[PDB]
């Protein structure tokens, strides 16, 4: 699978 | 624009509901028209804005990944030109709102910025941004297109190295410059030394912080370390 | 209407790869543009209607409750009319699926429908939409949509009593009037006589069914029983 | 909670 990007603040 | 009726803090009023109700298109464009307003934003209304255009264009990238693949079984009877118009139609909605973003920060965001958490929040928008236009991209403009990303993420690197701390979570947040070089530069021993050294410069400095600020760092830290053990 | 360059064969295709992509609001335009070219539907395109404009409508209801709730928090300081206005925007929004919805039944698909499982699976549909009208009416209208429900909703019942098995699955899906009983119609005893009746006698069919037949059953005759574990 | 309803088809 894809790699991990970062993530949504809340 | 659309908005120029009605006052900026009801605008912000209305998104902070609609994130609730979780109707983010609508969070969306009440963020555009309190932009247009003239303004700078705070630190909160910043993370409002990058929360509302994310979960958009989230639901596009993984739409237009389900079509692509259809498009793609059809070629290793034949349906019609019916995959390649629809797909080539969420494809183009996708760009449109990568294009409306980036002219926000280009009019006036980025060069009204001088502290260093706003400056290099909105360059790694910009390099965001131009990194989803490159993953649909295949013409002449693709090679162009990987290099406005790569030179908008540079820049807020070269800041935030030299005004922040380690363990700034918005520093942290480089983990997206190494899964530009991982997917799209072609570039897998970049990517690896990126996350290594950024994993280990923050943990040397963990001691520094109270309860809550480690907690918030050791979040992201853990993303650095699920690509390093995917990627080798 | 808005589709009328495309064929009715393309309209269906696209209509079923939007439901693969999750892109639901494209779903119901294919398939109101599919309706508007003049012909009858089929048992699998009638399906691919009732699918996409649920999961529309779904989407409209759950955020109007999430506001409705901040409205109402709100009265038992006051943050001004922000909240009572952008709840009626919402509101209005799925007012208007409603009536796209009610229109096309009327003009004119309900009166060309002579089959018995066409036409009931149109007569319920219309009292599911004015159900969900009822739900957000509070003025004089409002008893006038509550006995325009009930009244489809019981021609369908005679149609299917006299016309279907009590285990085909557009009859026992009577679950929906049920519910508008003990929810809309303030009427929670008819509610259980009606979910035990309608249990009690395909229960004493299944014998008759084979084995993909029999597991369509059961999956709706599940929701009767965990309606009278909740009621009672 | 509120009572249910019935399923998309699908």
């Amino acid at each position: 699978d894809r790699s991990s990007s970062a993530p949504n603040v809340h | 624009g659309a908005m120029g009726s009605m006052e900026r803090a009801s605008l912000i009023q209305k998104a902070k509901l609609a994130e609730q109700a979780e109707r983010y298109e609508d969070m969306a464009a009440f963020m555009k028209g309190a932009v247009e307003k003239g303004e700078e934003l705070s630190c909160e209304e910043r993370n409002l804005l990058s929360v509302a255009y994310k979960n958009v264009v989230g639901g596009q990238r993984a739409a237009w990944r389900v079509l692509s693949s259809i498009e793609q079984k059809s070629n290793e009877e034949e349906k019609g030109p019916e995959v390649r118009e629809y797909r080539e139609k969420v494809e183009t909605e996708l760009q449109g709102v990568c294009d409306t973003v980036l002219g926000l920060l280009d009019s006036h965001l980025i060069k009204e910025a001088g502290d260093a958490e706003s400056r290099v929040f909105y360059l790694k928008m910009k390099g965001d941004y131009y990194r989803y236009l490159a993953e649909v991209a295949t013409g002449d403009d693709k090679k162009r297109i990987i290099d406005s990303a790569r030179s908008a993420y540079q820049e807020a690197m070269d800041i935030s190295k030299k005004e922040m701390p380690p363990t700034n979570p918005i520093r942290l947040g480089a983990l997206n410059f190494s899964v530009f070089h991982y997917e799209i530069a072609n570039s897998p021993e970049e990517a690896i030394s990126l996350a290594k050294t950024t994993f280990d410069e923050a943990m040397a400095d963990l001691h520094t912080l109270s309860e809550d600020s480690y907690k918030d760092s050791t979040l992201i830290m853990q993303l650095l370390r699920d690509n390093l053990t995917l990627w080798t």
